């Protein structure tokens, strides 16, 4: 009863962990849910009034005990209900956000350049800031002492010395070490893997 | 909007015309419109416009019996009547004079339609009027 | 064996005329004109390419279609008004 | 960062490259352009001397060109401005207040469904608008009040007394009985009965038996709450109650927006990001109270005529004190002319466009005398009815609400003989380091007098009327289109959601106050002469003011 | 724009139509276009900028004056009297008219776009009718007017009008 | 589901004849229809000459080399994947309303079933288009309806201003045709009185010049002259074209001609 509302926020979570799942490619968080959570939040406050007004009413000596005892468990149970549907949506949420950040080099995210994958106005506030605390965790991270392995670098195996890339968007002359890569749109490299990875991992450029 | 309505309506009839064309210039529109004549919330009061009909009027008796005051007066009427700057100004009675002055040139025209004749053009100082002759000759009478 | 085609054509002439006729026929007349009349001047075109054993359809054959559809549209009318809409159609049909 | 090494020796940037790449784009950062490159030769080679094979200098250089690039937003690729960061490093080893026009402010429209404020691109920007590219769009006309609206109801529905609720007027079309809580528009039908309107319909209000809650005003145009019984025999809401919207402060008003830099000082936003800042507000309400009263900006009394001389002898004579002690900032306001200027098609006498002129090039004289004034204080020039441009439309009546500067054609050399002059709009807002100034120049009393519902049934409560009736309707402009007109696009101008920390309301038509209200402070100059008394008030930015007068 | 120019000249007769019609259809086979053509009809080249009821002070005469098709030596002297005008004064009758033409837009009414009607609320999204609100003045109107006041200002020296342009 | 198309009696709608004079079709058959839509022409010379150019489009063989390219861009689709789209969303997904939809939906239901009433006292005849509860089930299917092709789960108020304006389109405007003279009993009195007060009011306002709603109401009914079915003579006199005309939010009332 009092907990059924709550229930349908888990249902949404569900649907969000089917779009983290069926993902090919990164895909962006729906909406925030927070006239639901606004609900939840008036139903548990209208639960503490009721569990202030059991406590004078048994404390004046009206009512037997063991009658009060039922009525405060139930309003107990329905609130530890309501807090673990909430906490468990807001984990799943969290989980997301991490491994975005992660999946981005790091970076401050929003602010600077981003990859275009989310909106800006679909995270809450406090998501919003604890992005920005973990995005400052994983730099300061990545400046311990694995300084030579990049901790953010990229995740299957190299098995290929020589590959053939192929530009995407234009740009202009990019320095890399001991010698210069001219991106001209339209035309085709052969060059060392180690050298395109940060080009390809950011959309200059095409193939493997 | 009454303060914003200062443009007249023409008559612009366009062609080649076989026939003889009359071009007149019709001065005193205003003088003589104003000489001739609770539901509309838009419109001057009555008593104001008859004063200044009888003013109007007077002004020009004394001004064809040989006054140049009086005849300075009538002539300034009209520069009068549309100036902010001068005192007792009202936009009701410009937008009072401009409206019968409007319909007093539809008047005009269709008064020249009673005989065989056509309005080419009309700019409250140029009227043209084709005419059922044929010569310039024979329209001297006419 | 015959099959023409439109490729080159006069498409002004061909508005003009429709909106024309569908104008002087509201206003007086008892001939209805939808669209259904736009197409049978280009099928009477086409029949009229068909008889010179053409495959492109031309100005000439264009021409006496409309003027074949403004003849059929004169002629249907009060004996009032035949002579004020035969001279207001005439402009079209100059050859 | 540093010098006096033994001569700038020139190397090509193939010897330096690998350093800068290994330091910038492996670790940290990417996209060390050639031009760039080269540009960054330079500095490096200021210091060549005895070096790449020394030890941390280069890597310290290295790491403090990241540095910027960090604390800047900046970019990818690197550029000729390179030098210009370091120029920026080399500035590392008041300010940041300004005054926003009415056209310069940002756009910000809010959508209902999510409770939350979209930003809208400025058409000038990207717009080419080298012909029409101020004049709005149809569209704007339609939302107008729809968005006053909806922020006046999103504010009734957070109310903590809310929670009867207020119910949309199609919802009573079958109802026989009860009671309704309806918020809309209060207006006239086109067949002159009174009548409320909500995005929802609209309903005829019978207020022969309405018992109104007295201190504020109830003038056609603006938000109502009201209560009483629908009657379906005919379609009437026989009201029993009526009040307005509740108010609320800045500081609660914040939190429900997050900490949108709607005059954002801060940074600016576009389409991709918005920006928020709450760790700079604790230090710099430090540093407004760190000692610094000695900060005295002076709104002078509004509506003085340049061309009566006995104004100008009391303008020389007030001068001639602030020039002692030069005010932060001094605010001209009120018309400038006596008499509206218009197209006077009478040529005899001199035209009143020249004479418009010639009376801005006393202003010079005058000021040329006290150079302090001009050397160590800002200007603020506040437009009036009588000004150029309305006036040649509205012939001395008040009109579009968004009045346009002074046009700098006719006052050119004021730029010369005084050092920092600004023009502003009619409604401006000065940005004043954790501060938001409004300035607003009408006679609001009289068009609140005129025109009340006047219900079938000391002079300073009247200003407590007004400032809880502007307050509380979070809008200057509580009327209708007919009264004012308003440009459709620059609304949001006019529209107080965060009520300002302080305001500058002057009306001719009302007597001098200074009221408190639900975090704001209102102030009224006006009249500059009066009794043969001129008068002129001093404010500072903690709070005190001062009212000098000079006969 | 000369074969175009002299048959409509001709083309104002109402009673010589056919004939015209045919002399312009033989003309225009000299070039390769057809009678009905897009590119063969005629247009008047010039725009109109109409500023009513300007005084003559030594001559007491209303005159109204166009600034576009009017020729010189008539834009800045009387008709009657040939005496000249005040150019200022023209520069802020022409200010005058471009401020009225942006207020009345401004100040417009709205409609339906099939129900020829005026919009009765303050807060709809559309007719009552499925449709939706247009204006009575459209905006390419006061952009086309707002066009020519700057080529006005342009071809004779008005500095005054020139800045206002500038300054919206 | 049915698609049907026909024809009135004499072949075209015959606007100047009663409703019920025009279509055949009884209130048993009309009821089982969600949406009908009376088809007129105009005869406007813009819309004319754009029919006529697209027509001819069609037939020179303008139109593939054309729609080709949209269809290829990102505007259209073709049969068989529009097809499998609808096949996919009917076997996918069945939404449902919301709190919100109902309630903004039975006051629309009131609204125009309210309309109705007035619409057949006034002509004291009954209506040949009828509204019934199956005109609120059709509301509600053609949201549903609209609410799947997003593969939405929950139909809202967006689904419901569309499907409200699509429902005013079809049946809404075929029920109100506004006859402006029957010749009937009813308004039989207005016959005399509509010239009556035209008279009435051309004697009183000149060519310029305005008035008030208010004002030709009040004064013109203290002498008792209303009828209560002056609203629409106004809109009458305004489709002269020159008797009346409708400013500033439909308060002032302008004469512009004859
Ligand atoms: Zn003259
Ligand atoms: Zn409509």
């Amino acid at each position: 009863m009092y907990g059924d509302l709550g229930n349908k926020l888990v249902l949404e979570a569900k649907r969000t962990k089917q779009l983290y799942a069926r993902s090919n490619q990164d895909v962006n968080l729906p909406m925030y849910h927070e006239d639901i959570i606004r609900n939840i939040l008036k139903e548990v406050s209208n639960l503490r009034k009721n569990t202030e007004y059991l406590k004078e009413q048994q404390q004046l000596g009206m009512l037997d005990d063991k009658v009060a005892k039922c009525q405060y468990f139930v309003t107990l149970l329905c609130m530890e209900r309501n807090k673990r549907c909430l906490l468990a949506y807001q984990r799943l949420r969290t989980d997301i956000l991490d491994s975005m950040a992660w999946n981005n080099n790091g970076l401050d995210l929003m602010s600077s350049i981003t990859f275009s994958q989310q909106d800006t106005n679909n995270l809450s506030h406090q998501e919003q800031e604890y992005l920005k605390e973990y995005c400052d965790l994983i730099t300061d991270l990545k400046s311990g002492d694995l300084v030579d392995i990049d901790l953010s670098g990229s995740l299957v195996p190299p098995s290929d010395v020589f590959i053939d890339v192929r530009v995407l968007k234009d740009a202009g002359e990019i320095q890399t070490e001991y010698g210069v890569f001219n991106l001209i749109k339209d035309s085709q490299f052969f060059v060392r893997q180690s050298d395109v990875e940060r080009l390809i991992q950011q959309g200059y450029l095409q193939k493997i | 909007w009454i303060m914003n309505d200062s443009e007249f309506p023409k008559i612009n009839n366009s062609g080649v015309y076989d026939n003889v064309v009359l071009d007149v210039g019709v001065d005193n529109l205003t003088v003589n419109t104003i000489l001739t004549s609770e539901f509309v919330h838009d419109a001057f009061s009555n008593d104001a416009l008859n004063v200044l009909r009888g003013m109007l009027k007077e002004w020009w008796d004394e001004a064809l019996k040989e006054n140049s005051t009086a005849d300075l007066l009538v002539n300034s009427l009209a520069s009068w009547v549309q100036n902010p700057n001068a005192k007792l100004f009202d936009g009701l009675l410009r937008y009072h004079v401009h409206n019968l002055t409007k319909k007093a040139l539809l008047q005009l025209v269709n008064e020249f339609s009673a005989l065989g004749s056509t309005i080419v053009y009309a700019d409250r100082n140029q009227i043209l009027i084709k005419t059922n002759k044929y010569s310039p000759e024979n329209c001297y009478a006419y | 064996k015959i099959y023409p085609k439109l490729h080159q054509m006069d498409m002004d002439k061909v508005s003009r005329v429709y909106a024309d006729l569908r104008r002087e026929s509201i206003s007086t007349g008892s001939f209805p004109i939808t669209v259904r009349h736009l197409e049978s001047i280009l099928r009477i075109a086409e029949s009229f390419a068909k008889m010179r054993l053409s495959e492109f359809v031309s100005s000439y054959d264009l021409d006496r279609a409309i003027k074949v559809v403004v003849d059929s549209f004169v002629d249907a009318q009060k004996v009032s008004v035949r002579r004020q809409l035969r001279r207001s159609f005439a402009i079209y049909t100059l050859g | 960062f540093g010098s006096g090494n033994v001569l700038p020796v020139k190397i090509q940037p193939p010897l330096l490259r690998p350093l800068a790449y290994r330091v910038l784009s492996r670790k940290y950062g990417l996209s060390i352009k050639s031009d760039g490159l080269s540009a960054l030769a330079e500095f490096v080679g200021t210091n060549i001397g005895a070096n790449w094979r020394q030890g941390p200098a280069t890597i310290k250089f290295l790491e403090q060109f990241a540095a910027v690039w960090k604390q800047q937003e900046r970019g990818l690729f690197i550029d000729q401005s390179g030098v210009k960061e370091v120029i920026q490093e080399m500035k590392e080893r008041r300010d940041y207040f300004k005054v926003i026009n009415a056209s310069q402010q940002q756009r910000f429209s809010y959508n209902p469904h999510k409770m939350q404020f979209i930003f809208v691109p400025n058409k000038k920007q990207n717009g080419l608008g080298g012909i029409a590219g101020f004049l709005p769009d149809i569209e704007d006309k339609v939302q107008m009040f729809l968005t006053r609206y909806y922020l006046t109801n999103d504010r009734v529905m957070r109310n903590e007394n809310f929670q009867m609720s207020i119910t949309p007027i199609k919802n009573l079309l079958g109802r026989d009985a009860q009671n309704f809580l309806l918020l809309g528009l209060l207006n006239k039908n086109f067949k002159g009965n009174w009548s409320l309107e909500d995005p929802s319909g609209s309903v005829e209000i019978d207020i022969s038996q309405t018992i109104p809650t007295q201190g504020h005003y109830y003038v056609p145009g603006c938000m109502v709450l009201v209560e009483g019984i629908y009657y379906s025999v005919g379609n009437k809401f026989h009201v029993t109650s009526m009040t307005l919207p509740p108010g609320e402060r800045r500081e609660i008003t914040l939190e429900t927006i997050g900490n949108l830099d709607l005059l954002g000082i801060h940074g600016i936003s576009n389409n991709n990001f918005i920006a928020r800042l709450d760790k700079d507000l604790k230090i710099r309400l430090h540093l407004l109270e760190k000692e610094l009263t000695d900060h005295k900006f002076v709104i002078l009394g509004a509506n003085l005529f340049l061309d009566d001389l006995k104004i100008m002898t009391a303008l020389s004579k007030i001068l001639q004190k602030l020039n002692d002690d030069p005010p932060t900032l001094l605010i001209w306001q009120g018309s400038f002319t006596s008499v509206p200027v218009f197209a006077s098609m009478s040529s005899r006498n001199i035209s009143s466009s020249t004479q418009f002129k010639n009376n801005f090039d006393a202003l010079a004289t005058l000021l040329s005398r006290f150079d302090n004034l001009t050397e160590n204080t800002t200007m603020i020039f506040i437009p009036g009815p009588n000004d150029l441009w309305g006036s040649m439309v509205s012939l001395g009546a008040s009109g579009t609400l968004p009045q346009d500067p002074i046009p700098s054609a006719f006052t050119k050399k004021i730029n010369k003989v005084c050092k920092n002059v600004v023009w502003s709009s009619n409604p401006t807002r000065i940005a004043y380091l954790s501060q938001e100034i409004v300035i607003f120049r009408d006679d609001l009393s009289g068009r609140f007098k005129r025109h009340r519902l006047e219900f079938p049934f000391q002079k300073v409560q009247e200003t407590r009327k007004l400032v809880k009736t502007i307050l509380d309707q979070g809008h200057l402009s509580p009327f209708l289109d007919s009264l004012r007109p308003i440009s459709w696009d620059l609304d949001h101008t006019l529209t107080l959601c965060p009520i300002p920390s302080t305001m500058v309301l002057c009306d001719t038509t009302s007597a001098q106050f200074d009221l408190t209200y639900n975090g704001c402070k209102v102030i009224n100059p006006g009249s500059f002469i009066h009794n043969r008394r001129a008068r002129y008030m001093e404010y500072v930015p903690s709070s005190k003011k001062t009212i000098q007068e000079e006969i | 724009e000369l074969v175009k120019s002299l048959c409509h000249v001709m083309l104002l007769s109402k009673s010589t139509i056919l004939e015209i019609r045919t002399l312009r259809k033989e003309l225009l086979k000299i070039f390769e276009l057809r009678e009905f053509a897009k590119v063969a009809e005629f247009k008047d080249p010039s725009l109109s900028l109409v500023v009513p009821d300007f005084l003559c002070e030594y001559c007491f005469f209303i005159s109204d004056i166009d600034f576009c098709k009017a020729a010189p030596e008539s834009i800045f002297s009387c008709v009657r009297c040939h005496k000249a005008f005040n150019q200022v004064l023209l520069q802020e009758h022409l200010i005058q008219k471009l401020r009225s033409d942006i207020e009345s837009y401004l100040i417009q009414d709205l409609r339906c776009s099939r129900c020829h009607k005026v919009k009765r609320d303050y807060m709809s999204a559309h007719c009552p009718c499925a449709g939706a609100w247009e204006g009575t003045l459209p905006r390419e109107s006061i952009v086309q007017k707002l066009n020519v006041f700057k080529q006005v200002a342009k071809y004779y020296g008005f500095d005054i009008l020139l800045s206002c342009i500038a300054d919206l | 589901s049915v698609l049907a198309a026909a024809n009135p009696i004499y072949g075209r709608y015959d606007d100047l004849k009663s409703p019920g004079d025009n279509i055949d079709f009884q209130t048993t058959i009309l009821s089982r229809f969600d949406m009908i839509f009376i088809v007129k022409d105009d005869h406007n010379e813009e819309r004319d000459i754009s029919i006529a150019n697209h027509v001819i489009n069609i037939h020179t063989g303008n139109a593939n080399a054309m729609q080709n390219q949209q269809e290829e861009n990102g505007s259209e689709i073709s049969i068989e994947k529009m097809k499998r789209y609808i096949t996919y969303c009917r076997l996918k997904c069945a939404p449902r309303l919301s709190p919100q939809a109902a309630e903004k939906l039975s006051s629309n239901f009131v609204t125009i079933r309210k309309q109705l009433l007035i619409n057949e006292l006034e002509s004291t005849e009954r209506s040949s288009i009828p509204i019934t509860i199956r005109q609120l089930e059709a509301i509600i299917r053609i949201t549903e309806s609209l609410a799947k092709l997003e593969l939405s789960p929950i139909a809202q108020e967006r689904h419901v201003d569309e499907a409200i304006r699509l429902f005013q389109a079809s049946t809404m405007d075929a029920a109100s045709q506004d006859p402006i003279g029957g010749l009937n009993q009813a308004s039989g009195t207005s016959l005399s009185e509509i010239r009556r007060f035209e008279q009435e009011l051309k004697r009183r306002l000149p060519i310029g010049w305005s008035t008030s709603y208010q004002t030709l109401r009040r004064e013109f009914v203290d002498t008792h002259r209303f009828s209560q079915l002056a609203l629409d003579k106004a809109l009458y006199a305004l489709e002269k074209h020159e008797t009346i005309q409708l400013r500033h939010q439909g308060q002032n009332i302008y004469r512009s001609g004859v």
